[PDB]
């Protein structure tokens, strides 16, 4: 990105040295770049205009614990701290049936 | 009946803002917020509440 | 230091997500585990009489 | 001021290659302690954060490229270039002390002299990176024997991207990569890809589907065929990605060259010269890992691809037919 000029009104400091000798050449032959002219009856301050930045909106995403739904009250949930050393778990059921 | 605001609400520029909106061509809806985030509280992680 | 702290935060956002899309894994895998052995209603219901 | 000097106390004792590992038998098990990148399963909590995986992240692969310093003239290298364009060093004696010749393939382009439909978009930018085509036919006066016999594709030695050049009026330094992912100088913590013009590069693998299993490699092929235009000798250069392997890729190439194998071979029932049986050549300039999405872009129109993540490997000339 090549820096470039701009109009706008910029609070401008004054130097005790001067800089106008010679400076009405130098517009016909470029001493300098990046200038531009103004004449009397528009050479001032421009309008100041701007855009803006209005707000950043941002999803917040809210976790949901699955113990904290009630989907779990369909299941038994136990901790179970190393379950990569557990080959096959296995239940036991014994009906006796009356007759 | 309803209740709410009987005034709109106000958003003029003021000093901090008006720094960039002349030089720098922009301006930021409440600059003083994002003072307190960026140069206050960097890590500060972005809730609701 | 904003540079710094503005890159802490990305990585634990990054890895908060690493969490909570493994706790819908739960959700996924138990809700998985009942369709598998949930017949519809025209079947069970003259086997429930 | 020394403040200054500290810095380099910091970075240069910071940035050195890992020592190696070695433990006197009278310290006992502590050589164990010392062995941290082996381990690659970090245990995780119910809320991990930085803090608990700092340690984790501190161990990291052991990744330095090996650069290429080239002084060329500034007349062959164009002045302004995308900055992650391929290279050739084109070789012929060493007759002056240090000047080295570079070849984009947007040159190699202006030394060929194909016509203008192979090529149609690149035509009109390398015309204006250079004269009509003899601004660089003065360096080589061989161009018409060395296509003959067929010993162009002997004297050029892949390079790689480019990562700096600093360019001056009569001689322009340029860096180049070798052996990987060679480092931004300009954007700091950045990394230089490769970049190939869209009209150069053909694709292989391209289906409708109508499956092929994935991998974790796929690897850009140079390739250069000498053919005949206007009864005047002259190449072609073009790119192949693939991860096909090559024992494929030597039978799908031959099947994109068909007509140019054709058109030329029919000249020879007339003439039958050994020296003008030599064909094309392909090398290997490297893997690309895979999923990387190309990106287009766009400069001056030239519309050019680029691969992130891109590492150099270059290998031999093997002459396809």
């Amino acid at each position: 990105m090549e820096a470039t000029l701009e109009q706008r009104p910029f609070p401008y400091l004054a130097t005790e040295a001067n800089l106008l000798t010679q400076i009405k050449e130098s517009a016909a032959d470029g001493l300098f770049k990046s200038f531009q002219l103004l004449l009397g009856k528009d050479a001032r301050e421009g309008s100041v205009r701007f855009e803006a930045l209005l707000g950043v909106y941002t999803n917040v995403v809210e976790f949901v614990k699955f113990l904290e739904t009630a989907l779990a009250a369909a299941c038994v949930n136990t901790e179970f701290k190393d379950l990569r050393r557990m080959i096959d778990g296995k239940i036991q059921f014994k009906i006796s049936m009356p007759t | 009946a309803m209740s709410g605001p009987a005034a709109y609400a106000s958003y003029v520029v003021r000093g901090a803002n008006l720094v960039t909106a002349v030089s720098y061509g922009r301006a930021m809806r409440n600059f003083e917020q994002f003072m307190a985030r960026i140069v206050d509280h960097p890590n500060a992680l972005p809730s609701v509440e | 230091f904003t540079e710094y702290a503005g890159a802490i935060k990305t990585i634990t956002s990054a890895l908060q997500f690493g969490m909570d899309a493994l706790e819908r894994g739960l959700v996924d895998t138990v809700l998985a585990v009942k369709l598998r052995h949930a017949p519809p209603v025209f079947i069970l219901k003259t086997l429930g009489d | 001021q020394a403040e200054n000097a500290a810095r380099l106390g910091r970075q240069v004792l910071g940035l050195l290659p890992p020592p190696t590992h070695r433990v006197s038998l009278t310290r006992g098990p502590e050589f164990a302690r010392g062995v941290r990148d082996l381990l690659s399963k970090y245990a995780a909590s119910t809320r991990p954060t930085v803090g608990s995986l700092h340690e984790a992240l501190r161990q990291a692969p052991f990744r330095q490229p090996t650069y290429g310093d080239f002084l060329v003239y500034s007349q062959t290298f164009s002045p302004q270039e995308p900055l992650g364009t391929f290279l050739f060093s084109f070789k012929q004696e060493d007759n002056g002390s240090s000047m080295d010749m570079l070849l984009t393939p947007t040159s190699l382009f202006m030394l060929s002299g194909m016509e203008a439909a192979k090529a149609p978009q690149t035509h009109k930018v390398a015309g204006v990176w250079y004269g009509s085509g003899s601004g660089l036919a003065d360096f080589i006066p061989n161009l018409s024997e060395l296509m003959d016999t067929g010993e162009f594709h002997t004297l050029l030695t892949p390079v790689g991207p480019m990562v700096q050049s600093v360019h001056s009026t009569f001689v322009t330094k340029v860096t180049s990569a070798m052996k990987g992912v060679g480092l931004a100088r300009d954007e700091p913590r950045a990394h230089v890809g490769l970049t190939l013009p869209c009209d150069m590069l053909v694709d292989l693998d391209e289906s409708c589907p109508m499956r092929e299993p994935a991998g974790l490699n796929v690897t850009i092929y140079a390739s250069l065929v000498y053919l005949r235009v206007n009864q005047r000798p002259s190449m072609a250069l073009t790119f192949f990605q693939s991860g096909k392997g090559f024992a494929e890729v030597v039978a799908m190439i031959k099947d994109h060259f068909t007509d140019v194998i054709r058109t030329k071979y029919i000249q020879l029932r007339h003439e039958l010269y050994i020296n003008r049986l030599v064909f094309g050549a392909v090398c290997t300039l490297g893997t690309v890992p895979f999923d990387s999405h190309p990106v287009h872009q766009s400069l001056n129109s030239l519309p050019v691809l680029v691969f992130a993540n891109f590492e150099a490997a270059c290998g031999p000339w093997t002459v396809f037919l």
